């Protein structure tokens, strides 16, 4: 809020304003997967017999 | 020193404020030569 | 408001005049003219002064 | 990756802070309005200023508390209608009323009478549309329909301390005004050297930049005002405190 | 349409066009003229009769 | 075809439930009443039919 300061004086000078700055860097993912062709033998609960 | 940051957009938190007056009640403006002002309301009451 | 300045060139590198300075040097080496009026300012000043009073 | 010219940094630093003088001056002005126009009597006063005071000649019947035997919140929201205390606080007015200025807090409980809920639906003894279930949240001052011969409008609006913000009306008030009121937003003349030299003491705003002299020289942005917003008719409003 | 042209004019005297609500001027808003970058004008606001003044 | 009213003599004869009642037929009567006052802080106005 600005002040009532008679036209006579002085007025204190506000701050200037600003600063803020953060860091949410690196993030990551693997869901590792494979095959292991050995169960292949076995039937699927599909692929009928 | 060997950082590298990258920076994104900057929120700016801008600030509500909203006359609703000077442009709804005094919507006129009068400026100043002397320095006080005087102000007339005349009673018209006839019997 | 805050003053800006902004450099021009005189002319394109085309060729073309992007522009155009005109004046009468009265000396070699004169960038800016001086307007005629320079040599009788003080004496048509003082002369409305004392028309005025 | 793209920096910029210090230069430029300055510049757009000084347009930021002509912005918040802005708003700074803008804001002062507003809190004349409100003060004016929901009391009558305004003072300014703060450190390094002497007090000023300023009566617009607003009758005590202006100001009407509720506080008494029924004010407003011991009455039922079930049988009772408040349209008939609305013409009580109208008719001592002296002039004709179209806005029912509310705080966004008071109007929950105005609603809160069902007597206007059911008025709302009659499809033929009520014109006067109003909307609930609000047409505007998380801005500034909101309309809600027609009262009839009023329109509803509902203020958010916050003025900013020298460190926390708070609502411009209290808690639960309301006034009945009219669009023609006439109000003036004057402006005194500007007692600077500068000003007076230029002959530009009659003007709303006074902006201004210069430096100071000296090896560590540095410059400075000024904004002054005199403002001293009024209404030629205090009477014309009625402020009630609801309770 | 009773006149075959539907054109008419008004003159106007500077005194009758200012800055809106007397607000202070810019650099396009300008003693109640509105004007671009360039600086060509783009709009004016027009005061109505302040006669009387009441 | 006139009943003009007293500014608070009509304001009883609106708290009546028998007129709001009677603007709410649908079917049974085509009157037109205002009730929340479309015309206060000034002189003389018609209600309606």
């Amino acid at each position: 809020m600005a002040l009532y300061v008679s036209p006579i004086v002085s007025g204190e000078v506000i701050r200037s304003r600003g600063g803020s700055t953060s860091e949410f860097t690196p993030g990551y993912v693997k869901p590792k997967h494979e095959v292991n062709p050995q169960m292949t033998l076995r039937r699927l609960p599909d692929e009928d017999p | 020193m060997y950082t590298t940051a990258q920076l994104l957009a900057a929120n700016e938190q801008k600030f509500k404020f909203d006359p609703l007056f000077l442009r709804l009640f005094f919507r006129e403006s009068y400026p100043f030569t002397t320095e006080k002002v005087y102000l007339s309301q005349i009673p018209g009451l006839v019997n | 408001m805050p003053q800006k300045w902004t450099w021009i060139p005189r002319e394109l590198p085309g060729g073309r005049a992007s522009f155009i300075h005109v004046f009468e040097p009265v000396e070699d080496g004169q960038t800016r003219g001086a307007n005629v009026f320079y040599s009788v300012m003080e004496q048509m000043k003082m002369l409305d002064t004392l028309q005025n009073t | 990756q793209n920096l910029a010219d210090p230069a430029y940094r300055r510049r757009r630093i000084i347009m930021q802070n002509m912005r918040d003088e802005e708003l700074a001056i803008a804001q002062v002005e507003e809190m004349q309005a409100v003060s004016a126009v929901l009391k009558g009597k305004y003072t300014m006063t703060g450190e390094a200023f002497d007090p000023v005071e300023v009566d617009m000649g607003r009758s005590e019947e202006n100001n009407i508390t509720q506080s008494g035997g029924t004010e407003w919140s011991k009455r039922d929201k079930s049988t009772y209608d408040p349209t008939d205390d609305i013409e009580a606080y109208a008719l001592n007015a002296s002039g004709v009323v179209n806005i029912i200025v509310f705080d966004p807090k008071g109007w929950a409980l105005f609603r809160s009478f069902k007597a206007v809920k059911e008025k709302l639906d009659t499809r033929r003894g009520s014109n006067s549309e109003l909307e609930t279930a609000v047409k505007d949240l998380g801005k500034a001052v909101s309309y809600k329909g027609m009262y009839g011969d009023v329109a509803i409008v509902v203020y958010s609006g916050q003025y900013v301390e020298n460190g926390v913000k708070k609502n411009f009306l209290p808690d639960n008030t309301m006034v009945l005004g009219n669009t023609q009121a006439r109000g003036l937003r004057t402006y005194g003349c500007i007692q600077d050297a500068d000003a007076q030299r230029e002959g530009i003491n009659a003007s709303a705003r006074y902006p201004k930049n210069w430096v100071t002299t000296g090896d560590p020289a540095r410059e400075f942005t000024m904004i002054q005002s005199a403002p001293l917003m009024l209404l030629a008719d205090p009477d014309e409003f009625v402020s009630v405190q609801l309770a | 349409s009773s006149r075959l042209f539907r054109t008419q004019f008004r003159m106007v005297s500077p005194k009758r066009i200012s800055n809106p609500n007397n607000t202070g001027d810019s650099r396009n808003c300008r003693a109640g003229v509105q004007i671009n970058d360039s600086g060509a004008a783009l709009g004016y606001y027009v005061s109505e009769d302040g006669y009387p003044g009441w």
